[PDB]
DNA sequence: GCAGACACTACGAGTACATA
DNA sequence: TTTTTATGTACTCGTAGTGTCTGC
């Protein structure tokens, strides 16, 4: 047993001292700190004039431009961007957009889950696009059961299918959410 | 009349088989006809603009009446490690019966698959022989050049007063078929042909204003009262411009940056009976200019956010 | 419905062919490739007793992998298909059989144009030495009287030109010239002896491989070339 | 032209060395590691007739593992290398000299500074010690008048103070002082009795070791101190 | 007469990159 | 005061399953 009334080492001594490495693996997780990590805080830095400096920060014409894209006073440089900023350099767009965009003081934020997932998966099965997957349920909703077509396609519901829309822990719930349909 | 018992939904379920039996104008009919009778197929990418007019049913049509080995995909689902693997396998064996072998992309005007896209100029050369590829286009731009001087390019063209006449009357006893075939009661056509005359060309649309109706056993109603214009104007296209609502007008953006070109088009026809003049000569200038230089654009969904926000901030909407 | 080894193995190699499988009742198990390039057809020893279509073949003997041999596989009240162990219970989902690209057409083989029989060993050491020579794709033809399976480097050897393997299966009678070429992928037999049988007329052929459990019917390359 | 199995056993070996080789006719192979790390030079039991050269020597052999050992090899009038089997042919390419880095003409060793002479179940206890105690580099030096051998872990050892083994081998005549280092990486000799040839000369040195029909020539480390 | 253990491959993960 | 969208490519790392070789 444990000798009562000696000093118990800390659980990465107790890990480390065995060559048990899953322990040790649960021992280096202690400091993931993967949720605390940073992306952007450039976009504040485009509209409150600070001193950036990007160069290595994870820059994205996609993403930056269409956070202003939500803005519409910062939109006349956007339709630049959107237009000639095609082939322009990361430090250069971000450069542009420095003298570009109005004020700062950075603001706020930038289509269902159990709907998108009918969605996804009438059009997978007709080989339909989105458009014409909103469409069909949107009149399936109204006519010959849709529950009827509901169970058609409960057996390509695959985890891959699933988790490929909304990870976190809903393609769990939804997984057997239409499991129910029979 | 051909039917596919095993299927749910009607758009599916009478889909035409033989390219006889599709609702078509004169010299389309004729074309096809003439397609389909050399016993060959060439490299075809048949495409309207107009949404329902059989662009789909008809590339199906030309590989039943000519009886092909047809693969059909859909252009979103076929990626280039999907041109790779299964289409290359495919199109390199030959069918046991012999028989054509087709490939039929839909919708492969789709903006992402441009990479894939690439990847079939000299794939279509080198299994020439063996099989040919039928591209359903929404967006002809949306096909490299390259892929159309491989391709027959068959636009379908506006049908005369006689194919329309004739089309529409051909549709009525399709829909008289349908009608009778799923128990639906006819109650006396009257309104049956002012449907098929209400969304003329469109006759996807037609048929989806059938089901909805299959709850019900009625073949006549009001329909032009249930999300009529369910295409171009009852989908924020009043509501959500006008009160320049740029929250809701940037979320607009997206559900349309698929189709451009049709898009905008609509946008620039039933705009015209909505605004005062001196906003009419306002609004040609800036959607003339975003249609302009919709090729420069990177975004065509920022760009139609550009569109939005400059034309519901200037427009005198009476 | 009982799940032996010998079958367990077969839907293993049949999985290759279709991501899953239609079997309806009887003995006889069928699978075709999605493009239509690869069809297996089997009669086993181990009856089955309704209808089922599985979708996810390979996930569904990897979850079979677990229950011992006594496993018991039944249909659910409701419809899916339920394990019994000696001990735990498994629940898998079934799938429609129109989600499943099913076989549906066993017409028999016509009337085999050319004739010869490949040993286990003798497809073992084609498979063998072209995972070490990269040969992607075979050619079946006539030379010196005796017929040979040549193995080429399509992608490095546009046209066939330069062998790289060849393999002699007996001679050859009739008076025939002919080259039967057969892409090496969408050949998926496993490991055993099989009577070729060669079947092409015209511009349309196949290839079918008779095994002593087991059929698998091929298609040829179309740059295929023959005088029948 | 046929290949005993101690002749590609020795082929293998040199695989090591190099990915490739460039073996003329006559009974005399050899190659050098690309980076000039290593030089093997041996004459063996078989004899080639014809000047081939191998781009994937270790592929080569490990399909040569594919056919009966009866092959016979030749030069096929399609040019490369031909494996003539029982039923089966292997049509193995032969490879452009230009791209297999070769010795242009055989090392001639020079006179050795000392002369030792390593035991083959001594180097094997060498090869076994080294996997366990992580032996990465050794030095071959003077110890006590005697010739050995001693190993390190230049991964924790760095600086090479920390002796991890000692294989006392030879006595020592003369009278210089010298510590040559070896990378273990470069002893891709085969197990044999070896008579152990060093020299250095300033900057320069390398290792050679005479066996009963193949012979290494394996480089010295960049720290190897000497007094010659 | 096979196990062990190194040796090899495949794959999930994560990463960085270029496009529209 | 906010936190994500598609396709295709190339590379590294970690681990885990599989392959070839060896014992006092
Ligand atoms: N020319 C036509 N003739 C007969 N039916 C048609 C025609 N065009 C469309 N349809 C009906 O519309 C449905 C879908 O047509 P589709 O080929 O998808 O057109 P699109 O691809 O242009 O939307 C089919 O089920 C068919 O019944
Ligand atoms: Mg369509």
């Amino acid at each position: 047993s444990l000798f009562k009334d000696d000093i118990q080492l800390n659980e990465h001594q107790v890990a480390w001292y065995s060559k048990d490495w899953t322990a040790v693996q649960s021992a280096a997780d202690s400091f993931k700190e993967k949720a605390e990590n940073e992306f952007f805080e450039i976009i504040g830095a485009i509209n409150n004039k600070t001193k950036c400096s990007i160069a290595q920060k994870d820059y994205s014409k996609f993403m930056v431009e269409n956070a202003l894209s939500q803005f519409p006073e910062c939109m006349p440089a956007v339709y630049a961007m959107n237009l000639i900023g095609s082939g322009l350099s990361d430090e250069a767009h971000f450069n542009y957009l420095m003298a570009a965009v109005p004020r700062g003081k950075r603001y706020g934020k930038w289509e269902d889950s159990t709907e998108v997932l009918i969605i996804k998966l009438l059009a997978k099965r007709y080989q339909v696009n989105t458009n014409d997957a909103i469409n069909y349920k949107s009149i399936l909703t109204k006519n010959g059961k849709l529950p009827l077509v509901l169970k058609e396609l409960k057996g390509l519901v695959t985890d891959d299918f699933l988790k490929e829309v909304t990870k976190n822990v809903k393609e769990q719930k939804q997984l057997k959410k239409l499991a129910l349909e029979w | 009349i051909t039917v596919n018992e095993k299927e749910h939904i009607l758009e599916q379920k009478y889909r035409p088989s033989t390219i006889d039996e599709c609702i078509l104008p004169a010299f389309d009919k004729e074309t096809f006809k003439s397609i389909t009778s050399k016993g060959k197929i060439p490299h075809i990418i048949l495409h309207s603009p107009s949404p329902g007019t059989g662009k789909t049913t008809v590339a199906k049509a030309l590989c039943h009446d000519v009886n092909a080995d047809m693969m059909f995909v859909n252009g979103s689902d076929c990626k280039i490690d999907f041109v790779r693997g299964p289409l290359t396998n495919f199109a390199s064996a030959a069918s046991f019966d012999g028989r054509q072998k087709v490939i039929v992309i839909d919708e492969f005007c789709r903006s992402g698959l441009a990479e894939s896209q690439r990847h079939l100029r000299s794939f279509m050369e080198a299994y020439s022989s063996n099989c040919s590829i039928i591209i359903t286009a929404n967006n002809i731009d949306g096909i490299i050049k390259p892929l159309q001087s491989r391709c027959r390019v068959i636009t379908f063209g506006q049908p005369t007063d006689e194919d329309k006449i004739e089309m529409m009357k051909q549709m009525i006893r399709r829909l008289t078929e349908i009608c009778k075939h799923e128990g639906i009661a006819i109650a006396d056509m009257k309104v049956v042909a002012a449907l098929v005359k209400k969304n003329f060309p469109d006759f996807r649309k037609t048929i989806g204003e059938l089901d909805s109706y299959s709850s019900k056993g009625v073949l006549d109603a009001g329909i032009l009262s249930l999300v009529t214009n369910d295409r171009g104007a009852i989908d924020d296209v009043l509501e959500s411009l006008k009160n320049k609502d740029v929250k809701q007008l940037r979320a607009l953006a997206p559900k349309y940056a698929a189709d451009y070109s049709w898009f905008v088009g609509k946008l620039a026809e039933e705009i015209y009976s909505r605004v005062t003049p001196q906003s009419i000569i306002r609004m040609y200038e800036i959607v003339g200019e975003n249609n302009q230089y919709h090729g420069i654009a990177a975004n065509t969904e920022l760009h139609l956010a550009y569109l939005f926000i400059q034309l519901a901030c200037e427009m005198q909407w009476k | 419905m009982k799940l032996s080894k010998d079958t367990t193995a077969l839907l293993k190699n049949f999985a290759t062919i279709n991501s899953g499988i239609m079997l309806k009742s009887g003995q006889f198990i069928m699978t075709r490739a999605v493009n239509g390039t690869t069809y297996a057809e089997a009669n086993i020893s181990d009856v089955i007793d309704f209808d089922v279509a599985i979708y996810d073949l390979n996930g569904f003997l990897g979850i079979l992998s677990l229950v011992n041999d006594d496993a018991e596989i039944s249909q659910s009240e409701d419809g899916n298909i339920k394990i019994a162990d000696a001990r735990s219970t498994i629940f898998w989902p079934a799938a429609d059989p129109s989600t499943v690209v099913a076989p549906n057409k066993p017409i028999p083989f016509p009337v085999a144009s050319a004739v010869t029989e490949i040993k286990a060993e003798d497809l073992q050491q084609l498979l063998r030495v072209s995972r070490g020579l990269q040969i992607d794709t075979i050619a079946i033809t006539v030379k010196e009287g005796k017929i040979v399976i040549n193995g080429f480097n399509k992608v490095e050897d546009s046209a066939l030109t330069r062998v790289k393997y060849s393999l002699t299966l007996g001679d050859y009678d009739g008076e025939n010239t002919f080259n039967f070429i057969i892409n090496m992928a969408n050949m998926k037999m496993q490991p055993g002896n099989y009577k070729l049988l060669l079947w092409a007329k015209g511009k349309q052929g196949a290839a079918k491989f008779e095994g002593e459990h087991a059929n698998y019917v091929v298609a040829l390359e179309a740059d295929s070339t023959h005088d029948f």
